[PDB]
RNA sequence: AUUAGGGUUCGAUUCCGGAGAGGGAGCCUGAGAAAUAGCUACCACUUCUACGGAGGGCAGCAGGCGCGCAAAUUGCCCAAUGUCAAAACAAAACGAUGAGGCAGCGAAAAGAAAUAGAGUUGUUUGUCAUUUCAAUGGGGGAUAUUUAAACCCAUCCAAUAUCGAGUAACAAUUGGAGGACAAGUCUGGUGCCAGCACCCGCGGUAAUUCCAGCUCCAAAAGCGUAUAUUAA
């Protein structure tokens, strides 16, 4: 009764319910990238068809057009700022071939585990699931965080978790009250 | 073959109005012929109360005998035979018992083998036909 | 409009004749629209003829209109 | 790695404001508690307020809507703070004096208001209450 | 017709009763799509001209 | 809503316009009503009564009965937004508000996301039995924060001083495994029966389809079924 937030979608389920081609080649992305469902995968399509839509769009209007310029512009700093396309890349036409490993290959989990800090990407998931990593001195939580370029610096551990500035995580605390009561 | 003048709207607006009810799901749906004659009314289920079960002899090749009953709907009375949707079914329903039907799948047209049956027993005594079959719920009295 | 009837005393009707564009179809179609109007002994026009009317206040049931000119 | 350190707050004000309407002066204040066991409670902001900006009393500062930064260690929040405690007095609502320790006395059961008129209605003049 | 109302559920009284045997829990969410991961790629390797069977039964009959 | 485009379909429902207050019809006051938590009358229903008589209109909120396939609590509050008002707030001095806001119930629907992460030894990898290691949340609480007050979220497990995961039992389900359509030479009985089966079909004594175990498949805190509708 006169509430009034949107609530949109993400994502959409395939249209050929059993491909053994397309189970086979989501469950090597699930693997590889460390995803709990196929719904991240189906996240990401979503999200690459919408730059793809207006991308297709703009390609039909003349270069000049005020809309193809301030619209085409927009949407390379979007690229360029989030690590989607690389920067000497400066064509509108180059956001047509994004794929979705690239978009992935942007996400926080990812991140981690290639920066060195997680040695696998199921580390990474369940690192940044423990409140143990701080972007830019400011705790994420959230695998999925899509990371710009610069702020690819600034990750490390957060000053609060056990693993750098912070007090002693559950197991060296939890233990350490065992002893003192026994005394 | 058709018109194909600049100002010739008004014959291309009345050919796809007379041309549309040729089309069986277009006029069905546009016609209140079938939802007077549909028993539940234009709903997907519908409570009754059983008079009598019946075996209906199933469709050539096959040959079986399906379980069926003869069940009154509460909100128009009306007479129907619905379907048991598994085995050893027939001894949970009793006569004179609530059961909520729904249809066979079809869109009020016959399924599988038997004859002339397009609803199927989904309820009996407010619980689930499905939970009262896997030994999971009990039917009272 | 066009003169359309001038069989009344004072009124007439004119016609207003005009093309309907059907978006699904991209087609025009052919519709008119009849109007009552006052015409004053100064003008006596003729059926077929042209007139320019104006708004004017309800005359009566049906007038809203006024002539202007008779081409 | 890590060290013991006494707890220690840090406040910071942006968009200050001056107005002679309330007689008031307002701002947003943001605390820095990096190491904070829980979070900072407005007693203590009041204090270090009162201190930072050299008012004679700590109980004409009105401090409400500390909202606390996700990951810790930092807490924000609206604050006004008036040219004297009687001012404070006049210019504060019910529920904000309360907090502090002023507020009025709470009303009875809005039921009972509610029923008690609609006894009234039904009967003549001084028959109403007594 | 050799069939009868009478004759309902006597394949389901003809079937003898079996009880299910134990069994440990299996790892849930991320960890059955690791956990499965490394059975499609990882614990095997493809052979060119070979179809995997992804669920081969012993012979019998 | 769906859709390459053109289109098809839904719109009682939060904003705007109209209409009504059981059905009809008349009218006073008022700037404004053919007003209904205003009046008058008739028709249907109805309640109290001392039988003389007098009352009623939830398609407001909260809530009952029937109808149904079908839909919340007789909860808190004017703290915000507004309305009216003789009216800023304050001071014997605090206006009304079921409008509205905030909670309870609520798998209509939508976003982020648990059910675990690494090792040493034995049995190029990889499975399995070991030995462990550290971490966070669900949850328990608070110096307290939020809030009209609460509840929720956020902060923390002492700052001198703040609990807790190993079968981490803090145990994941729903349909399937002939084809469409991902997944079995395993079963075992029935023997065109019991059944399945949206369609094609399975079952007549070595059942591809029936009724179970394991495994496997698909989706996953979600998954079937029915009826509409869009694409196809
Ligand atoms: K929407
Ligand atoms: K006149
Ligand atoms: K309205
Ligand atoms: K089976
Ligand atoms: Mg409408
Ligand atoms: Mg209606
Ligand atoms: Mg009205
Ligand atoms: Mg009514
Ligand atoms: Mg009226
Ligand atoms: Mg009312
Ligand atoms: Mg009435
Ligand atoms: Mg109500
Ligand atoms: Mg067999
Ligand atoms: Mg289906
Ligand atoms: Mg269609
Ligand atoms: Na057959
Ligand atoms: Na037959």
């Amino acid at each position: 009764m006169r509430n009034y937030n949107n609530f949109n979608r993400v994502w959409k389920a395939p249209r050929r319910p059993f491909e053994k081609e397309r189970l086979d080649r989501e469950m090597k992305l699930c693997g590889q990238y460390g995803l709990r469902c196929k719904r991240e995968i189906w996240r990401v399509n979503m999200t690459l068809s919408k730059m793809r839509r207006t991308a297709r769009l703009l390609l039909t209007l003349p270069e000049n057009h005020p809309r193809r310029l301030l619209e085409g512009s927009a949407i390379m700093r979007r690229c360029h700022e989030y690590g989607f396309l690389d920067e000497e890349k400066d064509k509108l036409d180059y956001v047509l071939s994004l794929t979705v490993p690239d978009i992935l290959e942007r996400r926080l989990q990812t991140i981690v585990f290639k920066a060195g800090l997680a040695k696998s990407v199921h580390h990474a998931r369940v690192l940044i699931q423990q409140r143990h990593i701080a972007v830019a001195k400011q705790i994420v939580t959230i695998p999925s965080f899509i990371v710009r370029v610069s702020s690819e610096r600034h990750i490390a551990f957060a000053d609060a978790s056990p693993f750098g500035n912070g007090r002693t995580g559950r197991v060296k605390r939890v233990r350490a009250k065992a002893a003192k009561r026994h005394a | 073959t058709k018109t194909n003048g600049q100002n010739a709207a008004r014959k291309l607006v009345r050919l796809r109005c007379r041309n549309r009810w040729a089309d069986k799901g277009w006029k069905r749906a546009h016609t209140f012929s079938a939802r007077k004659a549909n028993p539940f009314g234009g709903s997907s289920h519908a409570k009754g109360i059983v008079l009598e079960k019946i075996g209906v002899g199933a469709k050539q090749p096959n040959s079986a005998i399906r379980k069926c009953v003869r069940v009154q709907l509460i909100k128009n009375d009306k007479k129907i035979i619905a379907f048991v949707p598994n085995d050893g079914c027939l001894h949970f329903i009793e006569e004179n018992d609530e059961v909520l039907v729904s249809g066979f799948g079809r869109s009020g047209h016959a399924v599988g083998d038997i004859p002339g049956v397009r609803f199927k027993i989904v309820k009996v005594s407010n619980v689930g036909l499905y939970a009262l079959y896997r030994q999971k719920k009990e039917k009272p009295r | 409009g066009v003169v359309h009837s001038t069989k009344m005393h004072r009124t007439i009707i004119i016609r207003r004749n005009y093309l309907h564009f059907i978006k699904k179809y991209q087609r025009y179609q052919k519709r008119h629209k009849s109007l009552a109007v006052h015409c004053s002994p100064a003008f006596d026009p003729k059926q077929g003829d042209e007139v320019v009317i104006g708004q004017c206040r309800p005359l009566s049931k049906t007038i809203r209109y006024n002539v202007l000119e008779v081409v | 790695v890590f060290q013991k350190k006494k707890a220690e707050v840090c406040i910071r004000t942006s968009q200050f404001k001056v107005n002679k309407l309330l007689n008031r002066k307002q701002f947003i204040v943001e605390v820095n508690h990096p190491h904070w066991c829980g979070t900072v409670p407005t007693q203590l902001i009041r204090k270090k307020l009162a201190t930072l900006y050299k008012v004679p009393d700590a109980s004409q500062v009105s401090l409400f809507g500390f909202k606390t930064k996700f990951g810790g260690g930092k807490t924000t929040g609206f604050g006004l703070i008036y040219d004297d405690l009687a001012s404070l007095k006049r210019f504060e609502p019910n529920y904000r004096k309360t907090r502090m320790g002023f507020g009025k006395a709470r009303l009875p059961a809005r039921k009972s208001v509610k029923e008690r008129r609609n006894r009234n209605k039904k009967l003549r003049g001084k028959a109403k209450g007594k | 017709i050799h069939g009868s109302l009478a004759r309902a559920g006597k394949v389901k009284n003809q079937t003898p009763k079996v009880a299910k045997q134990e069994k440990p829990k299996q790892p849930r969410g991320r960890a059955l799509k690791r956990l499965k991961y490394t059975r499609r790629f990882l614990s095997k390797t493809v052979k060119p001209g070979e179809k995997v069977h992804m669920n081969k039964q012993p012979p019998g009959k």
